């Protein structure tokens, strides 16, 4: 796991130098942006259920996927699908707060490809669903925070695909 | 025992905008091992075998072949 | 007042997902490798054009031996003269095989 | 089904089916014809059961079909009735299976999570299934009705 | 794991249909044959060790395999061989009781060929042994039940191949 | 590559027996069905372009997949997608004529999963497209031949997924 | 672009960029401002070019917008104009790139295969792009128009 | 392979938009810096062998690596080392000319770490060598162009790490 | 049907069905399975036939769909395509029945009066049915297409 | 001819003809009389097939015979009709041969290049050959007309 | 391939002398005419299809040569004939732009006689046809440019003869 600060100091550590003025400038930038990150996290944490609900309705419902034999059909699988969507949103906001995508690659996308292939989950349908999540969450947090949530959502999409 | 050969390769398979004269008419030095295989391939392609010569080697040699 | 609506053709061909750098990096480099069209093919079109002949000889080294052979050879051990301005190995089908 | 449950329980203990289990599956086999008859009646009257039970549900819960309710409008009310239809289908599966395992796995694991994501009220779904149970019992004889009514009872109990 | 009834209802569930008349046919056929299945299971439960005993004697004993250097040699490996035969017979009776071969594929034949190849166990010799079991168990249960046992013993043989 | 006849004789060959009467009955059944297979192949070969056109229109068009950045956007990729659909239909009718799915597994589905994952092709979208092909081709060849084309199309779907 | 073509051709021969190629990219760099200006004009008047060029195309090919034609009806004619819009966008890409590589790869490899799958007539698409070329030239100065008109000419030539 | 212009137009194409004013900005900036790039490329094309010569002398010579048992020892391996440095310098000039690092990633750094680990080549020593090249080439081209060469030499170093 | 044709002819003369009449009935009932298959292909592809034949009709007779024509706008073009669907349905009835009496009773006695009251051009309707015949032949096998083509031919002849 | 193709395959693998390939040529030998009969009726009715099909083609797309069309004027129309006769006798050669190799060699390779050098529209050529196919089908029995139609279909596909 | 500049410098190179003022004069003269050569090339590039079409119609068509048995008969033969005329015109425009006949002499004329005689292609008819091409292209480019082109057309005619 890493942060923007942790990444900066770890890079300087690899070189073996005390924090340079350029490293300090990166750290200062992250500190300047920290308040904006905290605000955005406060917003989507409150609306997490609504974000999942809207995304599911917009892309995953009233289709063959959620009708007999569709992988979202059966209440167990429907619960699992919405649980995965909250997983994605929760880790996306973790990555947004951190300012680093190392969280997503270390946790979310380690073999997630392989699990979904085994389970029979449609990767493309999950990618569509989290794309819808990206649209909703961007609107909630605003444009500048949305383009920060957007990159982490797209990173998850790329890992799935 | 390289065979010097002169041959044609007309091709009805396609009409070629890029240069075709080079492949169409040519003289090549084919070794004795290759000549039967190449003769069959060019004969199958239907090109006329204009000329053959034994560029290297001798017309008949019991042993001491190249 | 003037209505100032968008035409339908704008909406039909507009992507409305707000794609970002990871998505653009992936969605632009999706598909077969770009080295399918970012490559070159060499031909012995004219035995007389010596500039091209040197290029094609070197290219045969690059494909057959996977690298330029100046490292890994004591001396150059290939007589390309039969391929160059001669019919002995005019067939690159023979020069490649000889290598 | 009873057969698959017995085999599972025996495989875990690495024991050939004991006579205590073998007689259980023999009993279920013997009453299979009655079970198939009950399910056949239910599937014959699929559309009547769903239609009139849904009407009863909407009568007891006018808020559900009122504006602002979950099942408001032509298509929305049809999806609500579609869920009732799904549960009837699961009930017929459970009846012929002889246990509640198909009903449980297909439609009662996480039913609350699914319905809360949808925004649907779980108790109102339960009342709809209760109305279906009443209609189905009316279409069955007393012994047949009470045998199937238990599967309906399991469904409503899980809904609550 | 599945049985005949579970398979029928699962197929109908996948296609989102109440039980067809053809599906009802399959269910009736299983119920008609069910009591015969139960009786056969009782018989070979009582004679399980004897069936293994006879089959081992009839193809696996006084042979190059049980002589030194033939894999079945060594008391360890002999115990493992007879235990595997008991596994095969017990899972065959499970499959016969269920009326479905899904148990065999899901719990027995998955990875069994791979393990046997790694161990050095002769897949041909195990197939011969379980065919000997098939003959013995058919004699004990009777002709009608013996047919039913055979369609699952052969299933195990094919998986081993 | 195998046929129904080739599969039957190969099974008998593995056992080492001349063709038994049961094997002859299988062969006779395939011969009885051969004319129906030939008819169905004649039909879809004539309508191959129409089948691909209808399937593409029904599932693949007027969606994000065929609009900028969608994997079917760009004329090169659109040509590749329709070419893959004709590939699937052509091999499906080969398998229907043969009466054996060995063609599909040996040719169509050897690493097709891996290629599509590498290319970025959406497996789910391809599966939807060939499902639409299955609907159109079943209607053209009729019910009995359609349920034969259907199984081979679904085999391709399962390999992709 | 010219730069990427030169680098590709040099990498294959494992040769640092010869002066013959380096001057080529220097020329393209120098005229870059004019190229950007031409593309800026085209993207400004995107909607006018597409609208009136499409009207010209339909005037010269009434069969295309007549009933039974490919682009018949409100939505269908809008998709036809959308294709024209796509080609205009590719043309602006090609103009700033300084070669026809972006146009070729994005929209002229297999254009006939795509359009024949759709059922669309390729010559009519070509005439639509010709109308776009005329309108775009009217919006450019004579030197600017002829520099861009060649990219349009490549597109129509591939359409044929 | 990409360049600055190709990358800009490809990104705009992915988002299905005519070239933005910000995209036009990036294109202008590349054109403004382009002539400087061309001049620098001419300089290090002339001095390519000399740059490699100096860098090899300044970090890779009279060291334990070139002494026996240090990998660079043996005339074969010395020729391979200097050839790799020429590869790195030539691809760095390609990247500088293009204004994009995609060439480095696509043709140089893909699998390079894996091959070096298998060969036993010291990734640290190669990184030190190309940093020495960076100093020499910066001196020859000049400060402005040397910065541009550096952002691609460092890219190669990071890939090697 | 053919059973009705035989029975009507027998009833008129007050005789049990002659052996020749019964021969015809035996042929018809033996051929019934292939008849039902041919009709089933037409019904299953009922949308393709109507859509493609509608396009062919509108191409060949553009006046009906042009403004000022009978089928102008999607509102009225929908009715024209519906009538094409009607006649496909009648043809499937005829294929199953083995006679043109279903077609003639339902939709060929008085077409001249009905369409002349609606204002519709009957020759154009005939072109539409001929287009349906060609499209159906594409879908059907040659031997079967000949049999279905006869019923289509009866329809076009009646409307000429 | 299939005989030619079988020899080519065996020569490629340096094998004498396998019994299956020998059986293929045996079957074609027996089929020869039927194939000759189909070709014979085509040549007997060659004039009638060409004439009415040509008039139908000119009626279909009159721009060909209108001023500005490639076949404007009696001499130009005569030479195009001559081409139609050429292609019909090509199809006769293909029918007796049993494969399309003679048709391809005589008149297909470079079809677009020849007719665009002449300025003739290849889609119009396709419609002309389609008319020839329809007239030929009328003069052939339905069973026979399937065999000749396949060669016609290959030719029109190659025209495109 | 050789051009006017290459010929001048090659002659000076054989002389072993630096560029004389007379050699510079020859280069100046070629530069003087290079302007007209460029526009002539543009004109016949656009009208190349028309030029070949007109020449073929003028001499090749409605003759026994394109009638059966005339060697131009057969669609393949016709395509090859117009292909050769395209070759001749394209090489003629190359030679006209260069101001030198080297390209014709080496790339085209050598071996063409042997191939034509072996195949049976009528060299007299080809010479007549390219003569017709010369007349048409002279009309399109203009008189001065036609003088420049016609010499190269005649050069090809002599090579064929
Ligand atoms: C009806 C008694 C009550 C009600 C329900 C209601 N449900 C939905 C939507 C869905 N219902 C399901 C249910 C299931 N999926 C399953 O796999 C199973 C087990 C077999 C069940 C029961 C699903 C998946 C949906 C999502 C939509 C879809 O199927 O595609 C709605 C629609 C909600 C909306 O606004 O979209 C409603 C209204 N509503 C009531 O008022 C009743 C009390
Ligand atoms: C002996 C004192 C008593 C006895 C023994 C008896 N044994 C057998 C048969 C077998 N015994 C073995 C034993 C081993 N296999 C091993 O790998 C090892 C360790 C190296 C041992 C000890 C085996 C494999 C067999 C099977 C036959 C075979 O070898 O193929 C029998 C025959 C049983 C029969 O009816 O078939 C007997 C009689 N019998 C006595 O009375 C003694 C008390
Ligand atoms: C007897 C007919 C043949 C034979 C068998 C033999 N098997 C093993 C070892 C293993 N067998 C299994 C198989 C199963 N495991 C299971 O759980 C099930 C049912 C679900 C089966 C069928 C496994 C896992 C092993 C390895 C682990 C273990 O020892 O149990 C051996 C031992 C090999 C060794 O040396 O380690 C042998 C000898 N041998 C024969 O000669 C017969 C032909
Ligand atoms: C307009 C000048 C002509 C015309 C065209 C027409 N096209 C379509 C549908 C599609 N067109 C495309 C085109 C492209 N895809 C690409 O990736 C590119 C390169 C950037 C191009 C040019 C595609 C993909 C489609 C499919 C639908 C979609 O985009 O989702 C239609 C609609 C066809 C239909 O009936 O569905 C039409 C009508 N039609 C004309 O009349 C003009 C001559
Ligand atoms: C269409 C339904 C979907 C789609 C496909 C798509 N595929 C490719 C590229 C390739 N596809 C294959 C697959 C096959 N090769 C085979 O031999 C067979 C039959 C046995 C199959 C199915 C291969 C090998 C390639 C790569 C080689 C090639 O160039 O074809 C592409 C990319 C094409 C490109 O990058 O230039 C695409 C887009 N795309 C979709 O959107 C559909 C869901
Ligand atoms: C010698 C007769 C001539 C000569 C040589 C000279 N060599 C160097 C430097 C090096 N030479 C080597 C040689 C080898 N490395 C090997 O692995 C092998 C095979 C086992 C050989 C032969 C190497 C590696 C170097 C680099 C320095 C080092 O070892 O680290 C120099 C020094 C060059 C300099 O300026 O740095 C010289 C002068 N010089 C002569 O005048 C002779 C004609
Ligand atoms: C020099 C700074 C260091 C060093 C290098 C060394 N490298 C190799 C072998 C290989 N290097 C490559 C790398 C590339 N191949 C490429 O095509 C490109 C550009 C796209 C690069 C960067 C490869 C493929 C090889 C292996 C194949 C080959 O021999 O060319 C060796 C040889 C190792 C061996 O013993 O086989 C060496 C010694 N050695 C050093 O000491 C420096 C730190
Ligand atoms: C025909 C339905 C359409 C059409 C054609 C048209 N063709 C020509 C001229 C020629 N056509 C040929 C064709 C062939 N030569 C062959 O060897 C074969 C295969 C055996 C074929 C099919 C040739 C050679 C000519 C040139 C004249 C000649 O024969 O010498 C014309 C005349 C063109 C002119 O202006 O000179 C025309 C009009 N035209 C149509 O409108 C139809 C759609
Ligand atoms: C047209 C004026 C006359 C004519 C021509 C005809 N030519 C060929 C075949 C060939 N022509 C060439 C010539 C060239 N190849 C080249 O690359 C170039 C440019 C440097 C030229 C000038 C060659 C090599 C061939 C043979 C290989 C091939 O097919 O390309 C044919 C075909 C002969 C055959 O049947 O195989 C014909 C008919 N025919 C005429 O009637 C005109 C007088």
């Amino acid at each position: 796991m890493q942060d923007a600060i942790t990444a900066v100091i770890n890079a300087s550590d690899v070189q073996g130098k005390y924090l340079d003025t350029a490293a300090m400038e990166k750290l200062k930038a992250y500190f300047a942006t920290g308040e904006l990150r905290v605000r955005a996290a406060s917003v989507i944490s409150a609306n997490a259920a609504n974000i999942v609900k809207e995304a599911v309705a917009k892309s995953l419902l009233y289709s063959d996927i959620t009708r007999p034999g569709g992988n979202m059909y059966t209440t167990r699988r429907y619960a699992a699908c919405i649980r995965d969507l909250d997983y994605y949103l929760r880790y996306a906001t973790y990555a947004m707060l951190a300012g680093d995508p190392s969280i997503l690659d270390e946790r979310v996308l380690n073999g997630l490809k392989e699990t979904y292939n085994s389970l029979g989950v449609p990767i493309a349908a999950t990618v569509q669903a989290i794309q819808a999540m990206k649209e909703v969450t961007a609107s909630l947090v605003g444009a500048d925070a949305g383009k920060e949530m957007g990159i982490y959502f797209d990173y998850i999409c790329s890992g799935l695909s | 025992r390289m065979f010097k050969i002169t041959a044609c390769v007309p091709s009805q398979t396609r009409i070629r905008t890029q240069r075709e004269l080079q492949n169409t008419y040519f003289t090549k030095l084919v070794p004795y091992e290759n000549w039967f295989r190449e003769q069959q391939r060019i004969q199958k392609m239907g090109g006329k075998i204009v000329k053959v010569e034994l560029f290297t080697g001798k017309p008949g040699v019991n042993t001491g072949l190249a | 007042p003037e209505k100032e609506e968008t035409p339908r053709f704008v909406e039909l061909g507009a992507v409305t997902e707000l794609r970002t750098e990871p998505a653009i990096q992936f969605r632009a480099n999706q598909g077969v490798s770009k080295r399918r069209e970012q490559t070159k093919v060499f031909k012995l079109t004219d035995l007389n054009d010596k500039q091209n002949l040197q290029l094609v000889i070197q290219a045969a080294y690059r494909q057959v031996f996977e690298r330029d052979v100046a490292p890994y050879i004591v001396r150059d051990e290939f007589t390309a003269l039969e391929s160059k301005l001669s019919n002995g190995e005019i067939t690159l089908k023979e020069f490649i095989e000889a290598l | 089904s009873v057969v698959t449950k017995s085999i599972v329980n025996a495989d875990a203990e690495a024991r050939y089916l004991s006579p205590g289990e073998l007689d259980r599956i023999k009993n279920f086999v013997s009453t299979g014809e009655r079970r198939l008859r009950i399910a056949q009646t239910l599937t014959e009257n699929r559309e009547r059961i769903v239609k009139q039970a849904g009407d009863q549900l909407f009568q007891k819960r006018p808020d559900v079909v009122s504006p602002g309710g979950n099942a408001y409008g032509e298509e929305m009310t049809a999806t609500c009735l579609r869920d009732l239809d799904y549960y009837l289908r699961l009930v017929t599966y459970g009846i012929v299976a002889g246990d509640v395992t198909p009903i449980e796995e297909i439609g009662l694991v996480g039913v609350r999570e699914m319905y809360n994501s949808l925004g649907t009220p779980i108790p109102a779904v339960a009342e709809g299934i209760r109305a279906m149970k009443n209609v189905a019992c009316s279409l069955l004889s007393a012994e047949d009705a009470a045998e199937a009514g238990s599967y309906f009872d399991f469904v409503i109990g899980a809904m609550q």
